[PDB]
């Protein structure tokens, strides 16, 4: 299928550049034009500019001149985008997308799953992990995960298996610090009598921690 | 540059019924009869979806329940029947002219029946106050309306300092919302106090520090 995969999130510091990448699948490359847009964290979304592969040919958005450039690599089929003399408003999440001819309104048909890029002086911090059990005919059990930097963290119960009941919050920034919670309600007869286990990623700080949500 | 403009922000909908939502530019999108506004949902965390091209036309995969209408600058999105995993932002867009713009988006939320939150509070872990830190923690879960009022208690006193509250979006199956509210004390002012309080407004849930 046709499909655009975009490289990971990155933190770089301002001032600092940075080239995020876009790799096409399941087309030919050169034929078709490759967007990116901008999506701050609560907001909407911007056009930055759009190379056509074959012959490398640009249009930008004059907003972002000298902000950006945009590359191709026909072999690989990979895109890039490079960001210069970052600010802290070049925080967002960046995405690629291919877009179609004027028979189709010249639309974006496909996306790549967007690129987080946090420019920030302050410093990766991993997570602290704290299990939440009852103070103590279904039970709620948690999991705080606090005071990380950056974002994202990934947290799962029991590796993943146990998906329904779950509800994972969006994080809260304090002092240069993100703090999450994610909840998940069992029945009864499935917990202590059976474990549950929060299991949380913090790929920037190169953490993964397992606490088992142990009765009080 | 072309300025889209949506209307309105936010919308909310009943299971069923029709959600209609406008985009006006500032200058003609389209050219020889063909459009060049496009229309696209996008679910929390993913890229945008194509809904609409060229003003009218279904995308791939597209369900009849989307249409659009409009030309030169007066455009429109319908979606009928209202589905539950409907509840998504929507955003128009432009391609007629370098650059391309999209519109400021609209929130389109599902209406349903409201519902009470089911309320669990938590002490402090241990490890946490072997650390010197005391996070007492209140969830609120599958709750309609969004809007909800969480207060803090301790020792029978409204305690409004160190709370932080984070809400989920829109639950695409059944149409509720919950939302976390964690205090933050020392663990020299956790040990302080016995009773610790959370209310939703009401729905009351507590323990005692023992």
């Amino acid at each position: 299928q046709v499909q655009l995969q975009q490289s990971g999130a990155e933190l770089v510091k301002p001032g600092a550049s940075v080239k995020i990448s876009c790799k096409a699948s399941g087309y030919a490359f050169s034929s078709y034009w490759v967007n990116w847009v901008k999506q701050r964290p609560g907001k909407g979304l911007e056009w930055i500019g759009q190379i056509y592969p074959g012959d490398g040919d640009t249009n930008y958005n004059g907003k972002f001149k000298g902000k950006a450039t945009l590359t191709a690599d026909k072999s690989s089929s990979t895109a890039y985008m490079q960001l210069s003399s970052l600010t802290s408003e070049d925080s967002a999440v960046y995405f690629c997308a291919r877009s179609r001819g004027y028979f189709y309104g010249s639309t974006y048909d496909s996306w790549g799953q967007g690129t987080t890029l946090t420019v920030s002086s302050a410093k990766t911090t991993p997570p602290s992990v704290y299990p939440l059990a009852p103070g103590s005919s279904m039970v709620t059990l948690g999991c705080l995960v606090k005071g990380y930097f950056p974002e994202p963290v990934t947290v799962t119960w029991n590796s993943g298996s146990l998906s329904s009941g779950v509800h994972t919050f969006p994080a809260v920034l304090q002092s240069d610090l993100y703090t999450l919670s994610s909840s998940v309600t069992v029945p009864s007869s499935t917990w202590p009598s059976e474990t549950v286990t929060c299991n949380v990623a913090h790929p920037a700080s190169s953490t993964k921690v397992d606490k088992k949500i142990v009765p009080r | 540059d072309i300025v889209l403009t949506q209307s309105p922000a936010s919308l909310a909908v009943s299971l069923g019924q029709r959600a209609t939502i406008s985009c006006r530019a500032s200058e003609s999108v389209d050219n020889y009869g063909i459009s060049f506004m496009n229309w696209f949902q996008q679910k929390p965390g993913q890229p945008p979806k194509l809904l609409i091209y060229a003003a009218s036309n279904q995308g791939s995969g597209v369900p009849a329940r989307f249409s659009g209408s409009g030309s030169g600058t007066d455009f429109s999105l319908n979606i009928h029947p209202m589905e539950e995993d409907d509840t998504a932002m929507y955003f128009c867009q432009q391609s007629k002219e370098v650059p391309w713009t999209f519109g400021g988006g609209t929130k389109l939320e599902i209406k349903r029946a409201d519902a009470a939150p089911t309320v669990s509070i938590f002490p402090p872990s241990s490890e946490q106050l072997t650390s010197g830190g005391a996070s007492v923690v209140c969830f609120l879960n599958n709750f309609y309306p969004k809007d909800i009022n969480v207060k803090w208690k301790i020792d029978g006193s409204e305690r409004q300092n160190g709370v932080l509250n984070s809400w989920t979006d829109q639950d695409s199956k059944d149409s509720t919302y919950s939302m976390s509210s964690t205090l933050t004390l020392t663990k020299d002012e956790y040990e302080r106090h016995n009773s610790y309080t959370c209310e939703a407004t009401p729905i009351v849930k507590s323990f005692n520090r023992n």
